[PDB]
């Protein structure tokens, strides 16, 4: 019998080689949690795999710039109440002045009043911020605009909304002569009368502003909803092309785990199967 | 002669050396073309300010805000007279005592005060924003132009009556004050009269508010000055009229003996 | 196309005093100056030596916008009339037959501050009246940044730029440019302009109609006592 050579003990040195680098790579998918861990696992399933983590980290933070946005617009809805508020307040006092049993003395006393608050109604203006930003002044409207809101409420490259917000202020109003800069005045019943049409108006502008914040965050609200539908069925389109099962991982190990131990046990056999013909 | 004939400021078209730089500078101008080209630096730019081209221009957009605001003015005069004729020709079935005749002539006088006011304050709008205009052309030279202080002096006088029949008296003064500064426009009376008549009403205010005597010996001093003054260029000095005037204001007056 | 006809019926404003016109609108009478280039504006706008109609509209760079107020720039649409002949001795303006054209001048002006852009374009008609074709006689200027120089002539290795005549340019089926320029612009050009003058004669006639009511009314006034 031949001695120089052991044909067997090569086959089964051949088979047990093949075996430990099948059990190598369900190591790396259980302790991983993968089904792909390295480039020639699935390529084609990698790259899909790689493509859609982007969407799910994008659509997260588009959801994220979606709530921001939205604070913003509440936050400049909430400064628009206090200008509400006043210039109802001018126009129950213009109401009272357009009487005739006042006189001049009592007429001045509710100017007295109504200068204060046109004043804080241009301090409202003035002051209206988010992140340092002024909101009220003029610089987001649509006409003659210094700057651009835009919201980045997607994930890809061109997905932005645009907001408008007018300028509030006195001038804005017809509460203030934008070229004179003087502005009302109930001291005397003709011009009281008067005003209580311009408060009218302002009201009305008041209340498209507002009208038209309240529609950009309902408007938001409802892609906010949408963003976190299309994340959840994302990761979940994600998982299914990447996350390894467990429970079959666990089958395809036991499997080879002892495929390595019958070729073990048959190379040994093989070795000492040559020793048979030197007696 | 008319100064506003030609609606320009300068007539802009002659040495050779002159003509040389020109053309030099248009072929330098033609190498770095550049139509997004935008001045970092606004100095170098802001220099065109002093040219003639922004002069006239800025003169233009003058003349184009006082038209508006003399045609707001003429066109509520025209409307008031129409009005006024309309209001007349109509017939009225159920007008038969005195009353309800003076009622109606009350209402008519409403509705013109309330529309002449509206046109008033129209056409200040418009003289303000052809004063804007006109305070920024900076050159020197451009500015003592016959057609710039003719377009000025008319510009004045419009703001100054609007400005007046709105009754806001003491803002006309520095107007006032400017406008007889222009040419001989302080040897027109009704500048004096206007002058004497706002100095009055902020005298008149100092004394209601018990503000301070320094202001109100200023106030009187100068609607003394100029009542005076708008009395002597309208009748004359030694006329009946100037020696009441006089009388008048050495009465008012502070004097020692 | 008769509107050259037309033209030579506003001969009735030279005798006319104006003092109504229109926004933004400049008219004067005056002589031809040295080559016949423009108009100059007389001294004395009614006597008969006046041989020459100038009318003028501006408009400022950005009024679309409504930027007008920016200052951006300025721009103007005129065209200037000349006759030849000493008016008559009577000083009437009302009854005023046509009288010849000499030449017929348009003038278009664009000057943006904000781009350094200054286009302007001449249109000069030196035989108005006489023949309903004389191409040969009609002279386009094209002006951008002040280049080419004033008056410079066309040649025809350099087709396009400089003053030419309009028979130079080539009116073929693949580009009728003059049939394009005498449809779109010159037509239409001249229309308003006819019809501006004839508004400020409209406008200068109700004028004195209202200086004869008024007098009515005033007599009237009398009435009452």
């Amino acid at each position: 019998m031949i001695i120089n050579h052991n044909v067997s003990a090569i086959f089964a040195h051949r088979t047990l080689k093949s075996n430990d680098a099948n059990l190598s790579k369900d190591i790396e998918k259980l302790s991983s949690g993968m089904r792909i861990n390295k480039a020639g696992d699935d390529a084609s399933g990698l790259a899909v795999s790689e493509k859609m983590r982007t969407q799910i980290a994008g659509l997260r933070r588009a959801e994220q710039n979606t709530e921001d946005g939205m604070s913003l617009i509440q936050t400049a809805e909430g400064y628009l109440q206090e200008t509400h508020e006043i210039v109802q307040r001018v126009r129950v006092l213009a109401v009272q002045a357009a009487n005739g049993i006042y006189s001049e003395e009592d007429r001045q006393q509710i100017q007295v009043e109504v200068s204060q608050l046109v004043d804080e109604i241009d301090r409202i203006a003035s002051q209206a911020e988010f992140n340092k930003m002024k909101l009220l002044t003029g610089a987001f409207a649509r006409l003659n605009p210094t700057a651009s809101m835009w919201f980045h409420i997607g994930a890809n490259m061109h997905q932005r909304e645009r907001v408008y917000i007018e300028t509030m202020n006195t001038a804005a109003l017809g509460l203030r002569n934008p070229t004179v800069l003087t502005f009302i005045s109930l001291s005397t019943a003709g011009k009281a009368n008067s005003v209580i049409g311009l408060c009218d108006d302002a009201l009305r502008v008041i209340s498209k502003q507002r009208a038209d914040l309240g529609a950009y965050y309902n408007r938001m609200e409802h892609a906010a909803k949408g963003l976190m539908n299309a994340y959840e069925n994302t990761q979940a389109s994600e998982s299914r092309i990447r996350d390894t099962d467990m429970a079959e991982q666990m089958t395809s190990f036991t499997r080879y785990q002892i495929l390595t131990q019958a070729a073990t046990s048959m190379l040994a056999q093989a070795n000492m199967k040559s020793q048979s013909v030197m007696r | 002669v008319d100064e506003l004939l030609k609606g320009e400021l300068v007539p802009e078209n002659l040495t050779e050396d002159q003509k040389k730089k020109k053309k030099e500078i248009m072929e330098q101008e033609s190498l770095w073309k550049n139509p997004d080209f935008k001045g970092y630096n606004k100095t170098f730019q802001e220099l065109h300010q002093l040219s003639k081209t922004f002069a006239n221009n800025q003169f233009r957009l003058a003349l184009s805000n006082y038209q508006s605001g003399v045609n707001t003015i003429m066109k509520n005069r025209d409307w008031v007279e129409q009005y006024r004729k309309e209001e007349a020709e109509k017939k009225r079935l159920d007008e038969k005592w005195y009353w309800q005749k003076v009622d109606r002539k009350a209402r008519e006088e409403r509705v013109v005060y309330r529309e002449k006011m509206k046109a008033k304050q129209d056409a200040l709008n418009y003289f303000s924003k052809a004063i804007n205009h006109l305070d920024e052309i900076k050159n020197p030279d451009l500015r003592e132009r016959p057609e710039f202080k003719r377009l000025l002096s008319d510009v004045y006088r419009s703001w100054i009556m609007a400005e007046y029949d709105l009754q806001n008296l003491p803002q006309t003064i520095p107007i006032l004050e400017l406008y007889i500064e222009i040419d001989d426009n302080e040897k027109e009376y009704p500048a004096h009269k206007y002058l004497a008549s706002a100095y009055s009403f902020e005298e008149n205010m100092i004394k209601k508010t018990k503000g301070p005597d320094d202001m109100l010996f200023k106030y009187r001093y100068k609607k003394n000055v100029h009542l005076l003054r708008a009395t002597e260029l309208k009748y004359g000095k030694d006329s009946p009229e100037y020696k009441h005037i006089v009388n008048v204001i050495n009465r008012d007056e502070v004097i020692s003996v | 196309s008769e509107v050259n006809k037309r033209l030579r019926l506003h001969t009735v404003l030279f005798k006319m005093k104006v003092r109504t016109l229109p926004h933004k609108t400049v008219l004067y009478k005056g002589k031809p100056s040295a080559d016949g280039e423009r108009c100059e504006a007389a001294d004395k706008q009614e006597a008969q030596d006046n041989t020459c109609l100038h009318l003028e509209v501006f408009d400022f760079v950005g009024s679309e916008d409504g930027k007008s107020s920016k200052n951006l720039g300025a721009k103007f649409k005129k065209m200037e009339l000349f006759f030849e002949g000493s008016n008559n001795a009577d000083p009437d303006p009302r009854k005023e037959q046509p009288r010849n054209l000499t030449k017929i001048r348009t003038y278009i002006y664009q000057n943006n501050f904000l781009l350094e852009d200054k286009v302007i374009s001449v249109i000069a008609d030196v035989a108005p009246n006489g023949e309903p074709a004389h191409n040969d006689k009609i002279e386009l200027f094209y002006q951008h940044d002040d280049y080419p120089v004033w008056g410079t002539p066309e040649t025809p290795s350099e087709k396009g730029v400089g003053k030419y005549i309009l028979s130079n340019v080539e009116n073929t089926k693949s580009n009728p440019i003059r049939n394009n320029f005498k449809k779109q612009f010159y037509f239409k050009n001249l229309d308003y302009f006819d019809k501006l003058f004839t508004k400020i004669f409209d406008y200068n006639d109700r004028d004195s109609n209202k200086h004869y009511k008024k007098n009515v009314e005033a007599l009237k006034g009398s009435l009452k006592y």
